[PDB]
RNA sequence: UUAAUUCCGAUAACGAACGAGACUCUGGCAUGCUAACUAGUUACGCGACCCCGGUCGGCGUAACUUCUUAGAGGGACAAG
RNA sequence: UUCGAUACCAAGAGCUGGUGUCUGAGGGAUUACGACUCGCGUGGUCGGACAGCACAUGUUAGUCAUGUAUUAUGGUGUUUCCCAACACGUAUCUU
């Protein structure tokens, strides 16, 4: 069979999440590592939202591998739950009817659009008189 | 007789600047609106959907002016205001070729007959020759429009190689292609001209601006032929392609007219009016019949593509 | 060069070379109208340019001290004989360079010219030499022990903003009088030419032009001058 | 023949022109050129006091001096392309032309 | 905190009062033939003004707008 | 009314200049563009291990610029 | 149920696009030449048009300029480098 091959990336923070999906079965790996074994564990739902939202049966046809960089832990599992999702409405709206790549993506931005559209914010650099952006140091009197 | 409305094609988020169809397939239709996709339509005319969008043609910039389909009904050629064309293949919708040489954005480009022929004209003062594989043929710079090249278009008349071009200037010029030299100006429109077309027959073609006059002019002689009262802004200019019809789109309503004794033919009007509450009616600034003329598409200013039949 | 220091320190390494140069030759050229430096390292030449107002009295007697000038520059900074080529050129409308005006109102001071005079003598100058706008002010003590300001303006002058790194030149100087030291600000706003001779070609970011709609007539009836 | 054109320049659109200007000089000589590679921008930065005294607000000075590196890798005998870096120098690049 | 300023509000009105030939209801159309007509050195200030043209000839279609 | 002597309104004032703004750097966006053995990726051939696949920052050379780099334009305007 | 348009193929064409000969109409640089400066070597500034040319040498016009080899204030041939037909020239070869 020929490519059916889409590398789309999550952002959230200076941390980055590049999913390679792939036509096949459905397998989702990050770094080697299944989703189900990706710390902390506190954040589990946070990888499996879009499985839950689309079912297993959307993934049935696709094997998205993650490789991930920069940033900490949970801006890199929000990095990655990014990534997978638009990965997936990449590839669908490529490859299959832009009627399914429509109703997956109606889908998502509906319960969260932290999903497609990545978070613009960035840590604010510090200004002197202060111990960070805004803080000032304590002032005397007398 | 009268036009009258199915449904509506609901699949844009920027609104729909241009209109293409293709004579080989009825249920294929190519709209290019003011987000940077070129969406291809599969018609159904079932109950729910008159069309759904089953491709949408993603690698432009900025807005996509202008789109037309090629003779075999494979290739597809798009012009937006980046300053770049796209040659697409229908079956995938990935870029094929594109064609790089202009500055500013390029406003509107047409095939040949042959489709080894293409040309654009833009905002910055020039009309360009296009191969098919990616070269700058010819610029006409000096000799050209003292405004913007609003349009340009080819006539399917074969024998004399002519082109028609409309601009901002208050002109029509007309350039033997072969030559590509001055033939005949044109001068009697007051203020800019939006459209220009050239009627199936190859013989007399068509000119809107926001005087709301639609003047006709002669390919054979250099002659006025009549004008029509258009009454509001022409901003799309069409004939019928069976019957002897010119369809204008006259800002938020369309005006069709039989053209051997000037009368209103119908007037199509949105009576569905949303915009009745201190809003302004969104405006049909795009239109084209189907290959047979049994349907004419109208592209709208609030992201909607409407079906126009025949009742008679 | 096997020594291969960084980019880093090899950069501020020249900023430090040009920046001693031009303190030498500020310092050495002061009275005969010396407006600055300027260096073209080529391969293998490093051709030493230097603007001046009275470049006859710099180059001197038959060239005596430009080969004094060339001697300490390569026995100082340590660079090889026939390399380095000292290049006294005369500066275009020196009415607009700051530092030539400035040392020259400091000349007049030295000579012992009144101070108004001495300013508005300068600053006539400045202003006639196509300033858009010009300001003089000599600070220090006048007439007695108290310090004065004197402050001497005309025309269109811009503070902030980033238009002032290439419309306004400045420069300050100090002059030695018998009872103490007086200070001289010179400050100049330039005008704008195209060409970016005289001043910069960048017109000033709130500054809008439009040109002037060409007086056409509408037609009537339709036309066309058909022609093969 | 594989020689290595790097340019080292404090100003942006004069490394620009020189780098437009090797690849004019390369494409008219008729030999293989590896385009402008762009390596990370140095910026040296020093942050002092405002005061020479400390009688005031404590205020600071943020100097910056960014510092480009371009360089381009050609297919060309020594002689023709040593012509084509010896004209057009401007004060502002530095050349270093490496053969191995 | 969005008050145009006099650069804008004039300039807009010199616009407006020479080439109302061209200018239109839409924002991208007028902000082309503005920098076109007029040599604007920024590129904010363009779209500032361009803005402002699109939404004085939205009023001039209402009624008696003085300036 | 605005962050603002910022504006539109009334108005013997009209038109302007400095400061505010505009400006320069900066942060976020481009599956569009120019480029990459001092940056990668994808495919591949090989090699190692688990039961055809799976893992590899184990080894190596044809495509390409998604991720990294830094240049040119675009984009946002209280515009709907 | 007649008459003229419409999918088809062929009979060569013409068209069109691709390939590419040749010339420079032109377009560049500094190295001709000029100017402006001098430390007398250059350094800037024109950058091919603005220098020169020898009665050499193409075309000839007011027949009158002239005091009839003459020179008009012909005003364009000669030629030192480089890129070059978007100058759509067109050789060949295709479509």
């Amino acid at each position: 069979g020929p490519l059916q091959s889409v590398q789309v990336f999550g952002r959230k923070k200076t941390a980055t999440a590049v999913a390679h999906c792939k036509r096949g079965n459905g397998l989702i790996k990050v770094n080697g590592r299944p989703l189900e074994m990706i710390e902390p564990r506190t954040l589990q739902y946070k990888l499996l939202e879009p499985v839950l939202l689309l079912g297993k049966e959307r993934f049935a046809g696709v094997d998205i591998r993650v490789r991930v960089k920069g940033g900490g832990h949970v801006a890199q599992i929000y990095a990655i739950r990014q990534s997978i999702s638009k990965a997936l409405v990449a590839y669908y709206q490529k490859y299959v009817d832009e009627a399914s790549k429509k109703e997956i993506k109606d889908i998502l931005i509906q319960y969260d659009r932290t999903l497609l559209v990545a978070d613009p914010r960035r840590c604010e650099s510090k200004k002197f008189g202060g111990p960070g952006a805004r803080a000032r140091y304590q002032k005397s009197y007398r | 007789e009268q036009m009258t409305l199915r449904g509506t094609l609901k699949g844009h988020n920027g609104w729909v600047t241009q209109i293409a169809t293709t004579p080989q397939f009825p249920d294929m239709i190519l709209s290019a609106s003011r987000d940077k996709t070129i969406i291809m339509w599969k018609l159904t005319r079932d109950e729910t959907n008159y069309g759904i969008p089953q491709r949408a043609l993603r690698g432009h910039s900025h807005f996509v002016s202008d789109v037309v389909i090629s003779s075999d009904g494979q290739f597809a050629l798009s012009g937006s205001w980046d300053g770049t064309l796209r040659l697409w293949d229908l079956t995938t919708g990935t870029t094929t070729r594109r064609f790089v040489g202009h500055t500013k954005d390029v406003l509107s480009v047409a095939f040949s007959s042959d489709n080894r022929q293409i040309v654009s004209g833009s905002r910055d003062k020039t009309i360009k020759l296009w191969n098919t594989l990616g070269v700058c043929k010819y610029t006409v710079q000096d000799e050209s429009h003292s405004e913007w090249v609003s349009c340009v278009r080819f006539s399917p008349n074969s024998s004399n190689p002519i082109i028609v071009s409309c601009g901002w200037d208050k002109l029509v010029k007309v350039w033997n292609l072969a030559n590509c030299k001055l033939k005949t100006n044109h001068i009697g429109h007051t203020g800019y001209l939006n459209t220009v077309t050239v009627s199936p027959d190859g013989s007399l073609c068509a000119s809107g601006g926001k005087d709301g006059q639609a003047m006709l002019w002669d390919l054979n002689e250099g002659k006025h032929l009549y004008t029509l009262d258009g009454g509001d802004i022409i901003n799309a200019l069409c004939f019928s392609p069976n019957r002897y019809w010119l369809c204008a789109a006259t800002g938020p309503s369309i005006k069709i007219w039989d053209l051997e004794g000037k009368i209103i033919v119908d007037e199509l009007k949105q009576e569905v009016i949303s915009t009745s509450s201190k809003a302004e009616p969104p405006q049909c600034t795009s239109l084209a019949w189907s290959a047979d003329g049994q349907t004419l598409f109208a592209g709208y200013t609030d992201n909607l593509v409407r079906v126009w039949q025949v009742t008679i | 060069m096997a020594v291969q220091i960084s980019k880093k320190r090899k950069f501020v390494a020249d900023g430090i070379f040009k920046a001693e140069l031009n303190e030498f030759l500020t310092r050495e050229l002061a009275e005969d109208g010396y407006s600055g430096v300027e260096v073209r390292v080529t391969p293998t030449r490093t051709e030493i340019i230097i603007l001046a107002t009275r470049t006859q009295n710099v180059l001197g007697e038959k060239g005596r001290r430009i080969r004094e000038l060339t001697a300490v520059v390569q026995k100082r900074f340590g660079f090889p004989e026939g390399s380095v080529e000292l290049y006294a050129e005369k500066v275009a409308t020196r009415g607009l360079c700051a530092i030539a005006q400035a040392e020259s109102l400091r000349y007049k001071l030295l000579g012992g010219l009144a101070v108004r005079r001495a300013c508005y003598g300068v600053l006539r100058f400045i202003m006639e030499s196509g300033a858009k706008g010009c300001e003089v002010v000599v600070s220090g003590k006048l007439r007695g022990q108290r310090a004065k300001s004197m402050k001497f303006v005309d025309g269109l002058m811009i503070h902030s903003g980033d238009p002032v790194n290439y419309y306004v030149d400045t420069a300050v100087r100090h002059v030695l009088l018998r009872q103490g030291v007086l200070g001289i600000k010179v400050k100049i706003m330039l005008p704008w030419d195209p060409s970016g001779k005289i001043g910069p070609k960048k017109p000033l970011p709130d500054h809008v032009s439009i040109v002037e709609p060409k007086d056409e007539i509408l037609p009537t009836t339709p036309i066309s001058e058909q022609k093969g | 023949h594989r020689i290595r054109i790097t340019l080292t320049s404090r100003n942006v659109k004069s490394l620009e022109k020189v780098c437009a200007d090797l690849i004019r000089g390369a494409k008219e000589k008729n030999l293989k050129v590896k385009g402008p590679v762009r390596m990370p921008t140095k910026t040296l930065r020093i942050t002092t006091r405002k005061t020479p005294c400390g009688e005031g607000s404590k205020t600071w000075d943020r100097f910056q001096m960014r510092i480009h590196k371009r360089l381009i890798d050609l297919h060309s005998p020594s002689e023709i392309v040593k012509q084509i870096t010896s004209i057009s120098i401007e004060p502002g690049v530095e050349v270093e032309v490496t053969i191995a | 905190g969005r008050v145009r300023t006099k650069t804008v509000k004039k300039a807009a009105r010199v616009i407006i009062e020479k080439y109302y030939t061209r200018l239109g209801n839409d924002f991208h159309t007028n902000k082309r033939v503005c920098e076109e007509i007029a040599i604007i050195p920024s590129k904010k200030l363009r779209n500032k003004i361009a803005g402002y043209v699109t939404h004085l000839m939205k009023r001039i279609q209402r009624g008696p707008v003085r300036g």
